[PDB]
């Protein structure tokens, strides 16, 4: 009941360069539930990212997502950055277009 | 619609 | 089938800067719906699907007022909490509680439920009879003997068996197109070299509503659930979910494993290889 979030990066659909999509973050299984969430393209915040899915577990952990639309590239990095009291720094997460 | 909570 | 309508309610306190924060989030089934945040400029309850666009002004309103009252029953509460415990006033607490009910595919009434947390632990929950509350602690204990001498339960119950369920099939109605839809499953598999002579397979399905699924990797016909890593089922930003799991099995032997996918979507489950 410290728990350090799990911090999860994914597309909707499969990234095909140059065609709109949807970038999520969901950051799960941690407590207590003050965060920071940012989305970042290229290491510059993205406006107007979306919070949604809060929620908790039945072991009473925290579940909440962060999503945007996003228009992959060959070479633009996205990730997802997180402040917990759980970690004396935050954690950047990329997303690894190929898992 | 939610409940009407009482307090504990 | 059957379908649920569930509020997950926090309340924070927050030493030092002001007022606890204060949240409802409702969803029925793996849809959210509404979302009161105290956070917010000017506080409001909100829809969150577009079917709740068919409540009129009216519900907004009263909404509202409801999540304002309980906002400050949980403000009181924790100050309570404190005392109970006795712990001190510069700390952060907080307070969980589910609440909701399911009725089966009829309409009917198969459960409800009302459970709190403090600190992330058990701290009462409501029995499957409705009837009774079970405390984990001595400072539940005492919430429950308050609980029991104020006629709680009666008014609870009251509330699981009879407007919970009501709204929930009104929201069943309006969101039909929506809530009981269904939206297959599509599947890959990746591969993903590793050191020595193993590779990872690892088994996606996307775009599915609802969320329950299953994902199993089968080999000579015998599941695998020991040797599989996964991840829970996600959100993907558009109301349907994902999933994958993954297993190491031996470089040139890929062809031998097989993942499996079940899903109310899938006529037939679907089977794929790398
Ligand atoms: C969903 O139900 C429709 C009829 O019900 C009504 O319209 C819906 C959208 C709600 O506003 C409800 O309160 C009204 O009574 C059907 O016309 C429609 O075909 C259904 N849709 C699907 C996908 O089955
Ligand atoms: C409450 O805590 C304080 C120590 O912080 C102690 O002096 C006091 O006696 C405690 N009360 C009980 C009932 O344990």
């Amino acid at each position: 009941i410290q728990k350090t979030p799990q911090i999860q990066v994914y597309s909707r659909h499969p990234p095909e360069n140059g065609k709109p999509n949807i970038l999520n973050c969901y950051v799960t299984q941690f407590h207590p539930p003050h965060i920071e969430i940012q989305m970042l393209k290229n290491g510059k915040k993205i406006p107007k990212v979306e919070m949604s899915d809060m929620s908790f577990s039945k072991d009473w952990s925290f579940y909440i997502l962060a999503h945007t639309e996003f228009t992959p590239t060959e070479t633009d990095t996205y990730a997802c950055r997180v402040k917990h009291d759980s970690m004396a720094e935050p954690k950047t997460v990329y997303w690894d277009r190929d898992m | 619609g939610n409940y009407s909570f009482y307090a504990l | 089938g059957p379908h649920s309508l569930r509020y997950f309610v926090t309340a924070v306190s927050r030493p030092g800067l002001g007022e606890p924060r204060y949240m409802e989030v409702g969803y029925v089934d793996d849809t959210e719906f509404v979302r009161f945040d105290s956070d917010a400029e000017n506080p409001r309850y909100e829809p969150r699907a577009r079917w709740m666009e068919q409540e009129g002004p009216e519900y907004w309103e009263r909404e509202t007022q409801k999540a304002k009252g309980n906002e400050q029953s949980f403000r009181v509460d924790l100050r309570t909490l404190l005392g109970y415990y006795n712990q001190s006033k510069g700390g952060s607490h907080t307070i969980q509680v589910i609440s909701g009910c399911e009725v089966g595919s009829d309409g009917r009434l198969l459960r409800g439920y009302q459970q709190y947390a403090y600190d992330g632990c058990d701290y009462i929950a409501l029995n499957e009879d409705l009837k009774t509350w079970t405390a984990a602690d001595m400072a539940a204990l005492i919430t429950k003997h308050k609980w029991e001498q104020a006629g709680e339960a009666e008014r609870l119950r009251a509330y699981l068996e009879g407007t919970c369920v009501e709204w929930l099939r009104r929201y069943l109605k309006n969101g039909n197109a929506t809530l009981l839809r269904t939206d297959s499953p599509k599947a890959h598999v990746t591969h993903h070299s590793r050191p020595e002579d193993k590779v990872t397979l690892r088994c996606w399905a996307l775009g599915f509503y609802p969320a329950d699924i299953t994902l199993t990797w089968q080999l000579n016909g015998e599941e695998l659930i020991q040797d599989m890593e996964l991840v829970e089922t996600r959100p993907a930003g558009d109301g349907t979910f994902q999933k994958w799991a993954s297993v190491v099995v031996p470089l040139g032997k890929e062809q031998y494993y097989t993942c499996h996918v079940y899903h109310q979507g899938l006529p037939e489950p679907l089977t794929l290889r790398w």
